[PDB]
């Protein structure tokens, strides 16, 4: 029915007739829905309308206000005292702040002629007829009744249509129209799957959804379409195999994309932690479990960790409580880190609510932990033992002065040493040198933050045994090699010649590299903060790295330790010799014609150690 | 967005998924029926 | 009708072992152990309990905030949700959490005796109702039964 | 030297920030100019006046069989009367109950309440107060948006205590024995709200590195509030003009199987508003720095438990004996000591601010809507009554609060008679506006009357401005006006108690006590004496 | 493009830098916001990097940093206009409240006349034009 079949129709109906005459019910319900379309194809020509103002509208305005903002700025500038504060905003509240103030520039004139157009025929006559059917002719049928006064009340409220209009249309180009046809196409398939392999054309609906340019481009658009509830009644209606998977791993790339659709995928937090159905792991399921939607929602922001509340903790310590036997406790554990720590640094309420549930009901711990580590003909209590030692390592107080100059941060913090002993030694140096290393760091994160320089000594012969004297051993063994450089940082803060030891053998194993240059920053505070002896003994090995020195694994050890050692010769305020050709051997690389220049001045201060101390095997 | 109203306008720049349609014949192609509806003539 | 300040009440469970209602009640000694223990009643008719070392003075009952900030340096009416400052009858001393472990299964039951120092959170006890007929804040009768948690320790008189 | 190349440094670091900050000006996608622009032209330029529309068109359906406007009330009652377990959404329902809502100097003040009475007329005629009575009494404790919609059809029926609609809500729960109203009222109280710090200082701290919030209001105050004081205003509009046989039908319930006393329900209530309201003095009650956050969450709170009060009235307003006697064994005292406890420690610290009087008024007036109960429930006493021996009881049981409020209204008051004195008013000015501070230390001390210590609290701020003085107008107006209505109803209560209930030795106390405030308004109050009701003689 | 204001680009990077590895975090420039007396957030901290972010590693690179100072903004020529207010090099005992209020650092009240008496070449009693070629 294109421009010339409805002249022809609407002038069947208008003339101002199909509509004037009387008629039984339900054919008049069938009417009813005719009349609507009109409206809605009008409602549809407003909008067509409303973006059709909108791009010449802002055309005027960001070629005006953005250009006449750089005039200001060059004029003015005083970084960002005032005048810069009212253009420093977030660009929705910019958008608010330049054009809503008009209902208290040079085109206020413009967009208040467009609302007199839109304003606002058939609204009399549907306003009429509506009226002149329900006055005569007494209803029956109340599937018409409901159907009557909805033409009636849309009519009268035709703003309020079009306030439910706009937030969901959407403006893109005409590079979109490609990508965006068979997304529709493939979104309309889902819902059309949603009354009902069944399984298969979902999986390959959902899929060629997820490799579109304009998925990532517009996440307010997905948001708009509300597929994330299309999506989520599929896998309400399939639940109480592979088609809850293949779903469930798209809700988890569907909040990775941007925090404000995260938000929207919070408020479905409460149903879809009640799903125990999946936690018997059989990887590769672990990427799409119930509970890992459950970790995407939360899984960074603060504003959205501090927003939930104790019964959505209570219903997964009331799992923890059905684990009395296992395997599937330990993914519960993995969730509540996400409720607890969220950035790097934890926070202070959730902390509080879990420990206190977590003593309610308790489930040595090193004494049995040790007994399963030869255990063979499992491992899922080595890695659950580490996960709820890695959880409450989370929940500490504060490195900062809160666990210091304050109560009730120490309260909780006395439940924590209480539970445990010291204890885990059994899994930090002992047995540790053999699940190897996921269990050695989440041991270390314990200690760290619920527990000075007296078991810096007791507890060395540690990390660098097995580890730094087998960097030609590379393979669990290199996998844990890149792990521990970061671990072994935080200790930053006699048996140092076996300290020396494992540090000649750092040094070998920093013969990932910006990883390992954390190692060896970590390396070398450590001799600045040392008896000096050792410091002195350490500065023979230096003169010993000086030898293989004058590649870029000992030039970066070449300025670094020459200072270092001049760190080490303030004890001065025997191996000079060796120093001569120190400054000898650095002399033959100065002859030679990199990082050079950084050990040319550090060839002063070998001078100044000498003007201060001494006054491939 | 005026006239100095008609909801039979033509210019309709609005998404609209498409038609696509099939024709029953009688190939062996069997797994081509499987995409959209039999067709019809239209006008 | 209702427990106030400055009565002597007794603490007193009803736990059966082997289907024999052990009416046991909290007692303490002091004076050379410090320490508590339990003073049965059931063989009442051959054996009558010590009640000179069983009964306990309530001495003061606060919110939590007046405690909070009491510690940061007439008859009333005892309520729910208050923390109470209980008193030993004879021996003078107060009831309290002690920071030490014996006579336990060895987990992290502490240590409960009874002290001299008014002052510090260890010796002060809030109430909390085993009915959810009585809430909170409301005036506790006789024989409500409830609970007692430690401000310190914030563990059950287990 | 060594500061000054270190603001060079600082001078760049900062610079950058700036280009780092100002680099988002809607440059380079078209698209985002344009899809974000919509919806700000949404949520400011659309809402506006249509709601001429309203009245035309309810005039338009209650027209010349069956109205027009008679079928569509028919239908939410049909639709109303099968058992689904659960209401619906209904956006037909939630937006007709809206407009059937929104469309209801002494002979206009007549004309007003006739015009309104008609308007009324238009919708009860034909079942209109069935759609709300069956609408309540589907949900059985849901508090939707679709029974939240019906409260405000309701009240906006019932809303000059319409006599004949409250004939029809009893007459109707008397011939279907409905026990699914009363099980419904009192499972909607049941949750419906508290004002909760525990999510406000989850927010506060989130003000702390959640640096902007936009719609953060939600779980702050009672979850929806404008539901919760709807809810108790519809028990209100029940009961106003005395309908002794349904303020007795909220309490017995007679002919039905199982009975809601709705009464006592009302009362668990508030009591539970006034512990969510104390705490939220508690941890206030260090800062004295009300923030904005502060100030719109007492206000949020206030008018609730306002509204509680008004309704707690209605209940007992007609001296129904039943009624009040089954209020008085039950725990209202606790509340109105809690409440007299707030008021003290409060007012003492929101009259030290210029900033802080428009909380000052609220909680003012909340003290008078307190006392205009505890009169009306004193007016059954005979001479030495139960409910009087136990009004007195409660004001010893909390006597130290008494006494600063008491004291509070002394302050005002005593100054209010100083005025026209001329050591008050010619002592340091001829008359200007401008007195003193110094010579306001010593001019109100030649009165002789108050303590040092009330004299600088009456010097707590004064002006803040400038001139080491007060102003004298504004000063007193703050003074006699705030404290002379709401000191006025104190000094009837205190006058009803002691002339009712003679022969008490304690009151005695509380009389020679504020004997400044009841020797002011004496006056101003008339005692009369007729015959009420009972067939006896009791003062007005 | 001059590479005078791009090795003052350099030094400006190197002065947002502080862990020294080619890559600036996200904490860097929380710390540098809070030290210049801002308070900004994670979520601020976030959607700026999110802005800079074409790279998509999480950090500030080098020649998108560069052309991001390009589009916008010499620098100690800018720097002098906040010096020179009056025109003629000199910046008073009485000027230099004009100069050092818009910093962040409260000024002291003693030691300020000791920055001047050993930056000072004669002993005029302000800060001249001569203390800016050959002080800074
Ligand atoms: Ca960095
Ligand atoms: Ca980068
Ligand atoms: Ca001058
Ligand atoms: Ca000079």
């Amino acid at each position: 029915f294109h421009n010339e079949d409805l002249k022809h129709i609407l002038q069947l109906i208008e003339p101002s007739g199909l509509l004037q005459m009387k008629l039984p019910e339900p054919v008049k319900l069938q009417m009813c829905l005719l009349l609507q379309y009109l409206c809605d194809c009008q409602v549809r020509h407003r909008i067509e309308a409303i973006v059709a103002f909108s791009d010449d509208f802002v055309a005027k305005l960001q070629d005006n206000q953005r250009f006449r903002y750089n005039e200001v700025m060059q004029a003015l500038n005083c970084p960002c005292p005032e005048e810069i504060r009212d253009q420093l905003l977030d660009f929705h509240e910019d958008l608010m702040t330049h054009c809503g103030i008009e209902l208290d520039l040079t085109i206020r004139g413009r967009l208040l002629s467009l609302v007199e157009k839109v304003t606002y025929t058939l609204q009399q006559l549907i306003s009429e007829t509506m009226v002149r059917w329900a006055q005569e002719s007494v209803i029956e049928d109340p599937e018409l009744v409901r159907a009557m006064f909805v033409l009636l009340h849309r009519q009268y409220d035709g703003i309020g249509g079009l306030v439910r209009a706009l937030p969901k249309t959407y403006t893109i180009n005409g590079v979109s129209v490609e990508d965006t046809i068979n997304l529709l196409a493939s979104l309309g398939q889902i819902r059309s799957l949603l009354s009902v392999e069944e399984e298969k054309l979902m999986i390959r609906g959902l899929g060629d959804i997820m490799n579109n340019k304009v998925f990532y481009q517009h996440p307010n658009l997905m948001r708009a379409l509300g597929m994330h509830e299309t999506v989520m009644e599929v896998m309400v209606n399939v639940l109480g195999p592979k088609m809850v998977a293949n779903c469930c791993r798209f809700l988890c790339y569907f909040c990775r994309i941007s925090r404000q659709n995260q938000k929207a995928m919070f408020d479905h937090l409460s149903y879809l932690l009640e799903n125990s159905s999946v936690g018997l792991a059989s990887p590769a399921m672990r990427g799409s479990t119930p509970l890992d939607v459950a970790a995407a929602s939360v899984m960074d922001n603060n504003e959205l960790a501090l927003a939930l509340r104790e019964p959505d903790l209570e219903k997964v310590v009331r799992y923890l409580a059905g684990c009395g036997l296992p395997v599937e406790g330990e993914r519960y554990l993995d969730f509540l880190r996400f409720a607890v720590f969220c950035n790097g640094e934890s926070v202070e309420e959730n902390a509080n609510v879990v420990v206190r549930l977590l003593i309610r009901r308790p489930e040595g711990l090193l004494a049995a932990m040790e007994e399963a580590i030869k255990i063979a003909e499992g491992n899922a209590i080595m890695t659950f033992y580490a996960a709820l030692i890695d959880l409450l390592g989370r929940c500490a107080p504060e490195m900062h002065l809160i666990h210091a100059a304050k109560g009730e941060a120490i309260r909780i913090r006395s439940i924590l040493r209480s539970l445990i002993p010291l204890g885990d030694l059994v899994g930090v140096i002992s047995i540790a040198f053999q699940f190897c290393p996921d269990h050695k760091a989440a041991m270390v994160l314990f200690l760290d933050r619920v527990y000075v320089q007296d078991f810096l000594l007791h507890l060395l012969e540690v990390g660098f045994l097995p580890d730094l004297r087998a960097a030609a051993s590379l393979t669990d063994m290199a996998l844990a090699l890149n792990r521990y450089l970061c671990t072994a940082v935080l200790p930053l803060l006699f048996a140092g010649t076996e300290h020396h030891a494992s540090l000649i053998d750092s040094l070998l194993h920093t013969v990932k590299g910006c990883s390992l240059t954390k190692a060896q920053r970590d390396s070398i505070e450590v001799c600045l903060l040392s008896r000096p002896s050792m410091m002195q003994h350490l500065l023979r090995r230096l003169v010993f790295d000086v030898p293989l020195l004058n590649k870029m694994p000992l030039k970066l050890l070449t300025n670094h330790y020459e200072r270092c050692w001049k760190y080490y010769c303030l004890p001065g305020g025997a191996s000079e010799e060796e120093l001569h050709l120190s400054r000898k051997l650095f002399w033959g690389i100065f002859d030679a014609l990199y990082e050079q220049e950084l050990f040319k001045l550090a060839l002063p201060c070998l001078s100044a150690v000498a003007g201060a101390l001494p006054p491939n095997f | 967005l005026f006239p100095d109203g008609l909801p039979g306008i033509g210019l309709s720049t609005s998404l609209r998924p498409r038609m696509q349609f099939s024709s029953p014949s009688f190939v062996s192609i069997n797994n081509e029926c499987y995409q959209y509806s039999p067709e019809f003539p239209l006008d | 009708q209702f427990l106030r300040t400055d009565d002597e009440v007794v603490l007193q469970c009803t736990a059966t072992i082997h289907k024999e209602q052990q009416k046991l009640c909290l007692a303490a000694e002091g004076f050379g152990n410090r320490l508590c223990f339990l003073e049965s009643t059931s063989n009442s008719k051959n054996v009558p309990p010590d009640l000179s070392i069983c009964t306990f003075v309530l001495e003061q009952s606060l919110s939590v905030r007046a405690l909070q900030e009491m510690l940061a340096n007439g008859h009333r009416t005892l309520l729910y949700g208050h923390a109470i400052l209980l008193r030993h009858s004879y021996s003078g001393m107060y009831l309290c959490c002690l920071s030490t472990s014996r006579s336990s299964t060895d987990k992290l039951a502490f240590d409960v005796g009874l002290q001299e120092d008014t002052t510090g959170e260890a010796c002060w006890w809030t109430i909390h109702p085993a009915s959810k007929q009585r809430s909170e804040g409301e005036k506790v009768r006789v024989g409500d039964d409830l609970i007692l948690v430690s401000v310190s320790s914030e563990r059950y008189l287990h | 030297k060594a500061v000054w190349h270190k603001l060079l440094s600082k001078q760049r670091k900062r610079a950058v920030v700036a280009c780092f900050r100002m680099a988002p000006l809607y440059n380079l996608p078209r698209h985002r100019a344009v899809n974000l622009f919509l919806q700000g032209y949404e949520k400011s330029w659309i809402e506006t006046e249509e709601h001429y529309f309203e009245d035309k068109l309810i005039e338009d359906l209650a027209k010349p069989r069956v109205d027009p406007l008679h079928q569509l009330i028919l239908l939410f009652s049909r639709t109303a009367l099968t058992e689904k377990c659960k209401l619906e959404e209904d956006f037909l329902y939630m937006a007709y109950a809206d407009i059937m809502a929104k469309s209801c100097s002494f002979e206009e003040k007549e004309m007003e309440k006739q015009k309104l009475l008609y308007q009324q007329a238009r919708l009860h005629d034909r079942g209109a107060a069935e759609m709300v009575l069956q609408t309540i009494s589907a949900s059985k404790g849901e508090t939707g948006p679709m029974v939240a919609a019906t409260l405000k059809l309701g009240i906006a029926i019932l809303n000059g205590g319409n006599s004949t609609v409250q004939q029809k809500m009893l007459e109707y729960l008397k011939e279907k024995k409905d026990v699914g109203f009363f099980q419904s009222l009192a499972g909607l109280m049941q949750s419906c709200s508290v004002l909760d710090l525990n999510a406000f200082e989850r927010q506060n701290k989130a003000e702390g590195l959640g640096m902007v919030t936009e719609e953060g209001s939600g779980e702050k105050v009672l979850q929806d509030d404008e539901f919760t004081c709807d809810l108790f205003r519809f028990l209100q509009l029940l009961c106003e003009g005395h309908n002794s046989d349904f303020q007795n039908y909220l309490r017995t319930q007679t002919g039905n199987n199982t009975t809601v006393n709705i009464i006592i329900s009302t009362v668990d209530y508030l009591l539970r508003v006034q512990e969510s309201i104390s705490d939220f003095y508690w941890y206030y009650s260090g800062k004295d720095v009300i923030d904005e956050q502060g100030q719109r969450n007492f206000s949020k709170a206030i008018q609730v438990a306002k509204q509680v009060f008004n309704t707690l009235t209605e209940y007992i307003q007609g001296p129904c004996t039943g009624n009040q006697q089954s209020l008085a064994h039950s725990r209202l005292w606790d509340a109105v000591v809690g409440f007299l406890h707030v008021f003290a420690h409060m007012q003492m610290k929101l009259s030290q601010d210029s900033s802080q009087i428009e909380l000052l008024k609220e909680l003012m007036d909340l003290q008078k809507d307190m006392v205009v109960m505890l009169l009306s429930m004193l007016e059954g006493n005979v001479v030495n009554g139960t409910i009087g021996k136990q009004m007195v009881d409660m004001l010893v049981e909390s006597s130290n609060n008494v006494e600063m409020i008491l004291k509070f209204f002394d302050m005002f008051l005593k100054l209010k008679d100083l005025t026209s004195s001329d050591t008050f008013k010619e002592y340091d000015p001829d008359g200007k506006g401008v007195i003193s501070k110094r010579d306001f230390h010593k001019a109100m001390e030649s009165h002789k009357h108050y303590t040092q210590s009330e004299t600088e609290f009456l010097l707590s701020c004064a002006e803040t401005d400038e001139n080491e003085t007060l102003d004298y107008e504004e000063f007193v107006k703050r003074f006699h006006e705030p404290a002379k209505d709401i000191g006025f109803n104190v000094a009837v209560l205190l006058t009803n108690l002691s002339e009712h209930m003679p022969n008490d030795t304690r009151l005695q106390t509380f009389l020679e006590l504020a004997e400044s405030v009841l020797n002011y308004f004496q006056p101003f109050l008339g005692r009369i004496e007729i015959m009420g009701s009972a067939k006896r003689i009791e003062r007005v | 493009l001059t590479e005078e204001q791009i090795a003052e680009f350099k030094e400006a990077f190197s002065l947002f830098d502080k862990d020294g590895d080619g890559t600036i975090t996200t904490k860097e420039l929380g710390t540098v916001m809070r030290s210049l007396g801002q308070n900004p957030t994670e979520a601020e901290l976030q959607d700026m990097i999110n802005e800079v972010d074409a790279d998509g590693n999480g950090t500030i690179d080098f020649p998108e940093f560069l052309t991001m100072m390009a589009r916008k903004m010499e620098e100690i020529r800018e720097a002098f206009r906040v010096f020179d207010k009056d025109g003629n090099g000199y910046i008073s005992a009485a000027e230099l409240r004009h100069v050092m209020t818009n910093l962040g650092e409260k000024l002291t009240d003693e030691e300020v006349d000791e920055m001047i008496r050993e930056a000072d070449i004669d002993g005029d009693g302000q800060v001249n034009y001569e203390e800016f070629v050959q002080m800074m």
